């Protein structure tokens, strides 16, 4: 469960990222991609070296779902369902890649936010991207 | 990882009651049901709407036969699984796109179906050993990715 | 979560187990210590070895609250609630360890339960030991 | 399992920037924070009761020292891993009876710190590299389990 000050970290954090999410986004899949060469299995049909379009694009539209998220914290999975329902039923990426991600977009976080990323803060992250992630897994199986 | 010499000698003497085609028939099916995102790569094999229709689907069954025919073969090499699996891995990982933990998955389904089929032959040691095995097959598979 | 029919399916097969309960969860441990040694770094304090009085009784209170479970499928937070504070506040497992147990379980009912272990059966109790995980590691954090 | 050339010049060239008092007491602080159920094994540490507590903790930052030392003194080895922390391995299985999913969690919180620390110099390669050297530390450490 997150908890108020947990909530209240996550819109903190998040809210100094503000327009740039976009592009963390994008910063934290090419993250994964280079950490992580597993997760490239998903994404035959992009070009996934530095820079690419596609892979910024995809960042925009995690950054959007976390924005949303984050407005919706107290009501994420109805927020997520649509995404739910298409990672569950279409993309179908095993729910062990999501702590990859999550992982990266941590690491992101951290390399933007000098003043934000205290350690309280990181845990709140940590909790908020793991029920994000628990909440786009929920539809598998 | 590593085995030791009692434990190869488990492995091989429960494998050889085994029936690799309806054992893979059974392990890919149940890998199909039990994590259904696992039908990703399976869109042209037909119909996968229920348990029974997984199960008794004749392109699951091949495919079954085709991955524990290799797995199987591959149980004469415990000391060079890398070896053995390096051109499947290159293959699963440049044109397959298999995520390996898929391998992982498939292991685990394996262990389950040996316990079913064996009962109380599938001793925790046994067990134990199949786990390296499983193991060590999946990270062979994993090894050339990139 | 579990559907209505991974309620009916864990109910039937988890009651067949009946009186053994005890039996199949100090099967399931030892499956575990062997598969797994690192889960061996909890228990410093057991004799391990087999048929030992620790873990027959460890299997019988691990079967119970299983048991305790399936009778409240419906609510298995209130019902775990004081298991939940133990791992979570005192003993301190990590997260990772319950997938293992979780495996060696199902494990040893495929191992005794050959009429009921169908594809079905084994999603449905995959999913509840999965779900029954989640709630015992829900107070970690 | 092995670093680019590249690799390695990216993991030596950073951590020459890196104080390995500072940021060893900054991870295992962190660790205790963000995983709060590792302080099982700090019972004798005294007061972990909040993150600020946790983080200028005097015991919390000895032993950080202590620990990213030893990772320190292993970069220097990164061709043998195994066999540099072998020893280590064997004392946190038979006598300290440490999980090794926490070497794990470690390297996750170490690769946090070097970011924030950091900032835009961590760089997605640089990342990585870290990323291979915290995992295949971990391997080491937990190696000599059984
Ligand atoms: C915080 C976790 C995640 C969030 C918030 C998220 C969100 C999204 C969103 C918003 C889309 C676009 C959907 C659309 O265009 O209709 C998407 C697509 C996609 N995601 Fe996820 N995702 C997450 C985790 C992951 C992970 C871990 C993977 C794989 C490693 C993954 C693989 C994909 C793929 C392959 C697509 C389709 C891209 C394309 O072909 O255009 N996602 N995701
Ligand atoms: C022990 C594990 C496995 C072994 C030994 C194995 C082995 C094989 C072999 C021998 C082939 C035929 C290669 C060829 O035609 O050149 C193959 C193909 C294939 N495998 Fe794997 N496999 C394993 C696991 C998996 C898993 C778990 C999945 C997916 C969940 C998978 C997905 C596929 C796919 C999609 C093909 C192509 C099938 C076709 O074109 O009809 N494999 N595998
Ligand atoms: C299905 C998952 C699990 C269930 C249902 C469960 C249940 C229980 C129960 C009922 C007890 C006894 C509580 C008491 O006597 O007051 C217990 C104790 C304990 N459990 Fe868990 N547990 C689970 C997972 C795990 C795992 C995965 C580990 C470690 C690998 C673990 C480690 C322990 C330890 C060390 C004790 C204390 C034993 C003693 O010293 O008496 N548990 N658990
Ligand atoms: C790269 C990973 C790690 C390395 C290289 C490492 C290394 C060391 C070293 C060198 C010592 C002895 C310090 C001395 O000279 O007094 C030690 C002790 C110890 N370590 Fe580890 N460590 C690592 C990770 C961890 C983690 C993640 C935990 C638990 C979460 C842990 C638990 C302990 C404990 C409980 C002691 C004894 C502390 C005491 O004396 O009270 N270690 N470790």
């Amino acid at each position: 469960v997150l908890s108020p000050a947990d909530k209240t970290n996550v819109k903190a954090a998040w809210g100094k990222v503000g327009a740039h999410a976009g592009e963390y986004g994008a910063e934290a899949l090419e993250r994964m991609f280079l950490s992580f060469p597993t997760t490239k299995t998903y994404f035959p049909h992009f070009d996934l070296s530095h820079g690419s379009a596609q892979v910024k694009g995809l960042g925009k539209k995690v950054a959007d779902a976390l924005t949303n998220a984050v407005a919706h914290v107290d009501d994420m999975p109805n927020a997520l369902s649509a995404l739910s329902d298409l990672h569950a039923h279409k993309l179908r990426v095993d729910p062990v890649n999501f702590k990859l991600l999550s992982h990266c977009l941590l690491v992101t976080l951290a390399a933007h936010l000098p003043a934000e990323f205290t350690p309280a803060v990181h845990a709140s992250l940590d909790k908020f991207l793991a029920s994000v992630s628990t909440v786009l897994t929920s539809k598998y199986r | 990882v590593h085995l030791t010499p009692e434990e190869k000698s488990a492995v091989t003497a429960l494998w050889g009651k085994v029936n690799v085609d309806e054992v893979g028939g059974e392990a890919l099916g149940r890998l199909l049901v039990v994590y259904p995102w696992t039908q990703r790569f399976f869109e042209s094999f037909g119909d996968l709407s229920t348990p029974d229709a997984v199960m008794g689907n004749p392109k699951v069954k091949a495919h079954g036969k085709k991955v524990l025919g290799a797995f199987s073969d591959g149980l004469a090499h415990l000391d060079n699984l890398k070896g053995t699996f390096a051109t499947l891995s290159e293959l699963h990982c440049d044109k397959l796109h298999v995520d390996p933990e898929n391998f992982r998955l498939l292991g685990n389904v394996l262990v389950c179906v040996l316990a079913h089929h064996f009962g109380k032959e599938f001793t925790p040691p046994v067990q134990a050993a199949y786990q390296k095995v499983v193991a060590g097959v999946a990270n062979a598979l994993a090894h050339k990715y990139h």
